[PDB]
């Protein structure tokens, strides 16, 4: 239903969150002018567990497929309904009779 | 209907006239009670997807002897597009529905002379030449027409 | 001070933000308003 | 199938180039804010792109037939343009977090 | 890295492109559904359409009717009838990017993350005037452009269909054509074996008595 919608959007959120720790630490390690290329573990496995949910989210809302033979939404159409021509509709019946002459 | 023998959103309801509406259906008697129901306490809901559901419920009311509900929707399809041509067919539709032929047909002629491509106007006159029996005329307007 | 290549590390000191602030308002305003034409203009189009 | 309707079949090749586009365009994000660079990188790339094609799978289940002649184009459909917003949200992303 | 930028650069020079290349197509598209076109046709056109139309579909399909009605409508056909706007699509790209060279060039914008050569350095650095410089850092109007062309795929998912971007003749004639092409077509009937196919197997009653029976609406 509406879930994945919140799924998708609670991705989106902890992607940017990591995008915004990983951009401070970068800000704080070229302060201290440290080569050591220090990249934390958990910031890593945070942006790849939010990138697969949200790629597992986003797959789930990108609509559904349709068969594609021509004859498979005719197996429940019948003559009643193909028989009524709007373009031709006549009001001289007895219908106006029947409700409030 | 909402919440009398049924439980339903607007967008149910909504779904339901849609669908009515693809497949050619002409039970008029449920196609008003929806209609009306929709059209009152659900006007300001639909953003742009009233003037479709106006019409449907004009030509379901015309059809089950109702024509109060048919001069409402009418009168505000008129006042939302002034000097539109479908409206006008909707007009003539009314006119011979009351067994007023000279006013439809005058109606449709002018029609056709301010558009001569347009073939709803044809129908509808040939649709009046059925209403009165005569058909061998309707026969060769249609062989005419295709 | 001096700076043989015209300084092409740091922003230069009279920038507008004023202008781009203005210009990104005028954007977002004349995209609305011809997206509402543009609906309109559809919606009497197909009603005839 | 005899009969074919182009609707059917345009519908599901619409849905197909939504799926590859956001996958392509997340893909990049993540990889730009993993910091990797250089042809390393583009394995990366690759890998989301199996992925996609393995949800894709459950999304299809069985009975694909019906909806696909062959699985071919739910495999390699797709891979000049997703390319091309790779790596732009890729060097987007870089430049925005590295870089400064 | 090699160099150190200045954080306000990144803040104000990068987002207010891409914001400004976002909006300016959309605009685009949208002025150009607003004034796409508006054309007539006469009555003879639609009509002879439409009869060309008609003959193609019986050349297509009419192997799907008996032969006498075929033939009866090859018989006609052959002998009583066949016989008897862009200026504001592309000119704003290039005054854009004029504007934006005149307004914002002049400082490096960012890096690609993978190595080049040196012939991609006279694309990427129109404004800076450098001349051991790398090639991976950018300059203004180099991120305008790219950021111009890598959008086509996210106008077509966030707008419907595909647009806010670049790239009869005679009656006659079209008589004589589809004259000289129905010709050569001959009537091949498609249910000459029908009752055997049918025949082969049980019909396919599954799978259609489930359910119940609706009652009422809803």
């Amino acid at each position: 239903p509406s879930l994945w919608k919140g799924l998708v959007g609670i991705g989106l959120f902890a992607l940017a969150h990591a995008a915004f720790s990983a951009a401070q630490h970068r800000s704080y390690m070229r302060l201290t002018e440290k080569e050591d290329e220090s990249l934390p573990i958990d910031i890593v496995l945070q942006t790849l567990l939010a990138f697969a949910v949200t790629c597992y989210g986003i797959v789930h809302i990108a609509g559904e497929f349709k068969d594609m033979d021509a004859t498979s939404e005719l197996k429940n159409k019948t003559f009643d309904t193909l028989r009524n021509h709007p373009s031709f509709y006549v009001f001289n019946h007895r219908g106006r009779v029947l409700f409030r002459p | 209907k909402v919440s009398e023998l049924y439980d339903v959103t607007w967008e149910e309801m909504r779904d339901k006239m849609r669908k009515w509406r693809e497949e050619n259906s002409r039970n008029s008697e449920q196609i008003v009670e929806v209609g009306e129901e929709l059209i009152n306490e659900y006007a300001s809901k639909l953003g742009d997807d009233i003037w479709i559901i106006y019409e449907q419920v004009m030509i379901a009311a015309l059809d089950y002897g109702r024509d109060d509900l048919a001069l409402f929707c009418l009168q505000e399809l008129r006042r939302q597009f002034p000097g539109s041509h479908r409206v006008k067919r909707l007009t003539g539709m009314r006119f011979e529905a009351m067994e007023r032929y000279d006013d439809a047909i005058q109606l449709y002629d002018r029609i056709l002379q301010e558009d001569p491509t347009n073939t709803a106007a044809r129908k509808r006159k040939i649709a009046i030449r059925k209403a009165q029996g005569k058909n061998v005329e309707a026969i060769r307007e249609l062989n005419e027409y295709l | 001070r001096v700076y043989p290549s015209k300084q092409f590390d740091v922003l230069k000191d009279d920038y507008d933000y004023v202008l781009i602030s203005s210009v990104l308002f005028g954007l977002v305003f004349a995209t609305m308003i011809t997206k509402r034409l543009a609906q309109v203009k559809l919606l009497n189009r197909a009603w005839r | 199938p005899p009969f074919i309707s182009e609707a059917a079949v345009r519908g599901n090749a619409a849905v197909l180039d939504y799926c590859r586009t956001s996958v392509s365009a997340l893909s990049g994000a993540t990889a730009g804010i993993l910091g990797l660079t250089g042809l390393y990188g583009f394995i990366f790339y690759l890998l989301a792109s199996v992925l996609l094609s393995l949800l894709l799978i459950l999304k299809a289940g069985r009975r694909w037939n019906k909806y696909f002649k062959s699985r071919r184009p739910l495999f390699t459909g797709g891979l000049i343009g997703g390319l091309f917003t790779y790596v732009l949200f890729w060097t987007f992303l870089y430049g925005m977090v590295h870089v400064y | 890295p090699e160099l150190l930028l200045d954080s306000n650069i990144r803040l104000w020079v990068v987002l207010p492109i891409v914001i400004i290349t976002f909006f300016v197509g959309m605009i685009r598209h949208y002025v150009s559904i607003l004034l796409q076109s508006d054309k007539k046709l006469t009555q003879e056109q639609v009509s002879d359409s439409q009869v060309l139309i008609r003959s193609r579909v019986l050349r297509e399909n009419g192997k799907y009717i008996p032969k006498q009605s075929f033939l009866t409508r090859k018989y006609y056909f052959n002998n009583p009838e066949d016989g008897f706007g862009n200026v504001t699509n592309v000119l704003p790209m290039i005054l854009i990017g004029g504007w934006i060279n005149m307004t914002f060039s002049g400082f490096v914008t960012t890096k690609v993350p993978f190595p080049l050569t040196l012939r991609f350095k006279p694309m990427l650095q129109q404004g800076i005037e450098l001349l051991t410089l790398d090639a991976s850092w950018v300059s203004s109007a180099s991120w305008y452009f790219l950021n111009v062309f890598g959008l086509r795929s996210i106008y077509s998912l966030i707008l419907g269909q595909d647009n806010a971007a670049d790239q009869p003749a005679d009656t006659n004639k079209a008589f004589k054509t589809e004259w000289e092409a129905l010709e050569l077509t001959d009537h091949q009937w498609a249910l000459d074996d029908v009752e055997e196919e049918l025949m082969a197997k049980d019909l396919h009653f599954e799978g259609m008595f489930k359910k119940e029976l609706q009652t009422s609406i809803f």
